[PDB]
């Protein structure tokens, strides 16, 4: 499948992973991406902020879903 | 930039608080209605004893006395062909058919429209800039640039070895020296298509070269046409902007709720449902069908979720105003400036988790006492109310964000109960700043101490809390512990921090862990902003994760006690401006507008630095050559490097302290020494360069690069030596000549510009900022570093300032509630330079099992008297079924297994206290009453099992 991954700076990442892939697979996929360590990574996703260890459908995660890659912010 | 804001309530006044403090042209209010208690719920500007007045002309006082170049004015009528003298009309507290009147005439006449209501725990907004708006800039963030490997002859950009260009599809970017292509470096922007993360297609160029090499390329920002539809032809079918996207089917019911709110007013002589009443919540259940039959609406109401909104009709909270507040300033912003992607076009949002559960909320508990809370009462319950009350909190900071916090403590009636009490700290003092507006913070408060002012504009604003407001003046971390000790927090309720810096979040954070605190933490940067809660034995903690390394960097205000180059590169900012700018525009506004003392009598807020400045500039330091000027600079050198340090230093002497005792010079980076000018010392010479050549530049004079001129005039120029307001203020402005004498005499302002090379204005920035940093003892940096770190500076908004105290207040209210599910708790991020918010239940802390029990690595802990090291393992051994491997208290290894049995027979049958002390070479001070050790262990099988940390009791 096709996923979306939307970021506080206004960028779209589109990411081509299957249904079962674990949310540290999604993460390397971002970092090849984009370069961001996945321990630095907070994605969100219908009000959840996906955790490692787990998978896209754990989550209920279908295609062209959208998740949100945030940082915290520090000013 | 004209705007009309329509409403002087909470919400209303915070729009019109945010809009002042970011800067506009002029601002306008309406609001004849007659003050009420309950406004006082989230309206700030509204004393006890100002009821029964028009709102707007009780709040235009304090409204004005914000930012000095931004008039506030009001108006007692409002008529249709009047709003065409407005960039900018926002409504709020108006029914559905005037808003459709209004938004009818102004889309007509293309001019933007923005309403909003803050009803309860509920929050609309909606915008209409016209069918032709033009935005310059669609996401706020800074161009991008990378270095080009080469380009093919059918456009196949290329990235130096492995560097990311992080373009997307659609950006247009120009290159700059492109061997090979020569055409191709003039600048007309060229479509970007990536075909992967370090390449990308531009099109076939190859009547510009064959190829191209080595290049420069970099991001144009193109505009874009928005076209808005009015709020009539939008009512049908309108467009979400989602807050949460774990609420997707909110945004229909709200967008049919809001509308049956005002019909149920409509049919109530203006009345709204009574707080928590269950048959004018059937009442508004049945207009909302009807609304939803009318505009053929196909969705199914929910009818608890709509009900709700019935429940907290006249619900007024002021974390709620503050949060919609800051997003509809940031709106009209974007309607003034043209900049930033607006919301497009409807934006409802919801706080509902932060409903209570451990009270009872009925109608005789939420019913109007006639009090200011009413309108908060009305959604939690005068129960809570007394929770609210009844709070100890420990705020730390009391900057932009920490005013912010406490206006929405004072407000909400925090701390104000028989045991309420609210503790603030900061050590940074009020330090003028000609580029920087604060909320609390008056020009007149300068020299104060940031807590005990906001203190003190708090209890104004609710004068319940004097009395209850301790405000210190430390600074938060190890040498403050023994202010912030055992005593100070097991008295505290919960603690809430408003720092820029991460290393104290970072000590706040394990303080809250040990102490076992609730902690609310938030953060800024630009128009972006996050929001993060800590709950003891729920949640994981700040420190439990680590962020991306910083690409920019925020400053709030200049600081006192800089530390990092930054510090000073905006200080050089400021000076800059102060030097080349508003003074030259002083003068140049004074031989321009008639009148221009007799209206700074009362516009300016201190009129003593517009009559230095005019006097100054225009005669009495008045240029006739560059060796004058060169004179001037070297003046400016003894006073903003020489004399302010030694002024500094005779009031607070190296062995000070403050209102506790500690000592005032903070630690990290000690007090400052003054600098005597010596022209063979670079720094000070290019300062003297560049600061004679913008001052000749003021006055037309030509500039001179050539070092013999500078030493012809400073050979023989020494300024004079140094060593630590009724009618003097009359006098001087009457010791000034007649503006008759307008010879069009043009005062050239310096408008600051970093990306030009021949302007010394990088050059003075430079020179002023390692100056200062020579000052405190901080590496300084070169031209080139200079300008790359200025062009990363960003200065944090009123608006996401606003927009995270709204939603850490939000937080606050479930953490007095005593939620312990973590589904109900949620981290917030924003940007609202796209009007992006996102929320997220936080992380649970991870839970470990021992001995086959489950206890949490981050909270849990063993608690164990100053027993002998020997002991400590026994008990490990015996009472956990755990072979200790090691140790170690702070960064320092005490205990481990493996080292040589002569290192540990004289450690062993030490007191882990005595331990520690012969370990340090430190003894401990008399106010210590617990330690923190970390520890290793393995269990019976030899495998590792890790544990939590123990703390000793002496
Ligand atoms: N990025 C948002 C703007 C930051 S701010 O609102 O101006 N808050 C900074 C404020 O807190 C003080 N600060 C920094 N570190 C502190 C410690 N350890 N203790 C107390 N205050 C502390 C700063 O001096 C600012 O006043
Ligand atoms: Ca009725």
């Amino acid at each position: 499948m096709q996923i979306f991954v939307k970021t506080l700076t206004g960028k779209t990442i589109t990411l081509e992973v299957e249904s079962s892939d674990t949310i540290d697979n999604v993460k390397s996929k971002i970092q090849d991406k984009e370069g961001i360590p996945p321990d630095q990574q907070r994605l969100i996703f219908a009000g959840k902020q996906l955790e490692d260890g787990r998978t896209l459908s754990d989550y209920n995660i279908q295609k062209e879903s959208t998740l949100h890659l945030v940082l915290r912010l520090r000013g | 930039s004209n705007v009309l804001i329509i409403g002087c309530k909470g919400l209303g006044v915070e729009i019109a608080k945010n809009v002042c403090l970011a800067g506009v042209k002029s601002v306008t209010l309406y609001d004849p209605q007659p003050t009420r208690i309950e406004d006082l719920s989230s309206q700030y500007f509204l004393t006890e004893d100002d009821i029964g007045v028009p709102r707007a002309k009780v709040t235009v006082s304090k409204l004005a006395e914000l930012n000095q170049y931004v008039p506030v004015s009001v108006v007692d009528e409002l008529s249709t062909e009047y709003l065409k003298n407005f960039k900018c009309v926002v409504v709020t507290e108006t029914s559905l058919t005037k808003q459709l009147e209004i938004n009818d005439f102004t889309h007509k006449n293309h001019i933007a429209y923005i309403a909003a209501d803050s009803r309860g725990l509920f929050g609309s907004i909606f915008c209409d800039f016209g069918e032709n708006f033009i935005c310059t800039d669609t996401d706020g963030n800074e161009p991008l640039t990378g270095m080009i490997a080469s380009i093919t002859d059918d456009g196949v950009v290329t990235m130096l070895e492995e560097t990311r260009h992080g373009l997307e599809n659609g950006d247009f970017v120009k290159f700059t020296e492109v061997k090979g292509m020569p055409g191709l470096n003039d600048g007309t922007p060229r479509k970007v298509e990536v075909k992967g993360p370090y390449t990308f297609s531009i099109g076939s160029v190859k009547d510009l070269g064959s190829a191209g090499y080595n290049g420069v390329f970099t991001q144009v920002k193109v505009p874009t046409k928005i076209s808005f539809k009015s709020l009539r032809e939008s009512l049908k079918d309108p467009e979400y902007v989602y807050p949460d996207f774990g609420k997707m089917m909110r945004p229909p019911q709200y967008h049919i709720a809001f509308q049956a709110l005002s019909a149920f007013a409509d049919a109530h002589e203006g009345s709204l449902p009574r707080p928590r009443n269950d048959i004018d919540a059937a009442e508004f259940f049945e207009f909302c069908k009807k609304i939803a039959s009318t505009l053929q609406f196909d969705v199914e109401l929910d009818e608890k979720l709509i009900k709700e909104i019935s429940y907290q009709a006249r619900g007024d909270l002021v974390a709620m105003s503050a949060f919609l507040g800051g997003a509809v300033a940031q709106e009209v912003l974007k309607a003034t400036t043209s900049k930033f992607y607006p919301l497009k076009q409807y934006f409802y949002f919801d706080s509902l988790e932060s409903l209570p559960s451990s009270v009872t909320i009925s109608e005789e508990t939420c019913k109007p006492r006639g009090c200011r809370y009413d309108g908060q009462i009305a959604v939690f319950g005068s129960e809570f109310q007394e929770k609210i009350a009844s709070l100890s909190t420990f705020l730390v900071g009391a900057g932009a964000i920490g005013c912010e916090m406490l206006k929405n403590w004072a407000m909400m009636g925090v701390a104000t109960g028989e045991s309420g009490h609210i503790s603030v700290t900061d050590m940074d003092s009020i330090e003028k700043s000609n580029l920087n507006r604060q909320f609390l913070f008056r020009p007149r408060d300068v020299g104060k101490l940031k807590s005990e002012c906001a203190s003190t504009a708090v209890s104004i604003m609710n004068p319940s809390l004097t009395g209850k407001i301790t405000s210190y003046q430390e600074r938060v971390g190890p040498e403050s512990e023994g202010i912030f000790g055992d005593e100070f927090f097991e008295k505290l309720s919960l603690v809430t921090n408003a720092l820029d810096n991460v290393e104290a979040r970072m000590y706040v954070d394990r303080r809250c862990v040990f102490f076992e605190k609730p902690l609310l933490e938030s953060g800024t940067l630009g128009t972006k902003g996050n929001t993060q809660v800590v709950v003891p034995h729920l949640t994981e903690s700040y420190g439990s994760s680590q962020d991306p390394p910083e690409k920019s960097f925020p400053i709030c205000t200049l600081k006192n006690f800089p530390n990092r180059i930054e510090h000073t590169i905006a200080w050089a900012r400021d000076l800059f401006e102060g030097l080349f700018k508003q003074p030259i525009d002083n003068v140049n506004m004074y031989l321009s507008s008639p009148n221009f003392l007799e209206t700074s009598l009362k516009t300016s807020s201190n009129p003593r630095e517009v009559l230095e400045n005019i006097r100054d500039y225009l005669v009495t330091e008045k240029p006739l050559s560059f060796e004058e000027c060169i004179m001037w600079a070297r003046l400016q050198f003894d006073k903003f490097f020489n004399n302010n340090i030694q002024q500094l230093l005779f009031n607070f002497p190296k062995d000070s302290v403050t209102s506790t005792g500690q000592p005032f010079w903070s630690g990290p980076k000690r007090a400052p020494t003054p600098l005597s000018f010596d022209i063979h010392n670079r720094e000070h010479f290019d300062f003297i360069v560049a600061a004679a050549s913008l001052y000749a530049f003021n006055y037309g004079l030509k500039s001179e690069t050539d070092p013999a001129i500078y030493e012809r005039v400073l050979a023989g120029y020494n300024p004079p030596p140094f060593a630590p307001d009724k009618q003097e203020l009359k006098s001087i402005a009457d010791s000034l000549p007649p503006p008759s004498s307008l010879v069009g005499f043009r005062l050239t302002p310096a408008e600051f510009e970093k990306d030009d090379d021949s302007n010394h204005h990088i050059d003075f920035i430079t020179a002023a900022s390692n100056l200062r940093a020579m000052n405190y003892d901080i590496t300084p940096a070169d031209r080139f570093k200079t300008k790359f770190v200025a062009g990363k500076i960003v200065p944090a908004m009123c608006t996401s300032t606003a927009v995270v105290s709204g939603l850490v207040c939000l937080e606050l209210v479930k953490l007095v509630d005593g939620k312990k599910k973590i589904e109900e708790y949620k981290n917030g991020f924003f940007n609202l330079a796209i009007g992006l918010f996102t929320f997220s239940d936080p992380i649970a802390s991870p839970k470990m099992k021992v001995n086959g029990k489950e206890i949490d690595k981050i909270w849990d802990r063993y608690n164990l008297p100053d027993c002998t090291l020997q002991e400590l393992i026994d008990y490990f051994q015996k009472e956990e079924g755990l072979e200790v491997t090691m140790l170690s208290s702070g960064v320092s290894l005490l205990y481990a297994n493996f080292q040589p049995p002569k290192k540990l027979a004289e450690r062993l049958p030490l007191k882990i206290s005595e331990l520690v002390e012969q370990i340090t070479k430190k003894k401990l001070e008399p106010f210590r009453k617990h330690l923190v050790l970390e520890i290793c262990c393995d269990d019976a099988n030899g495998e590792d099992v890790e544990v939590p940390f123990i703390c000793i009791k002496l």
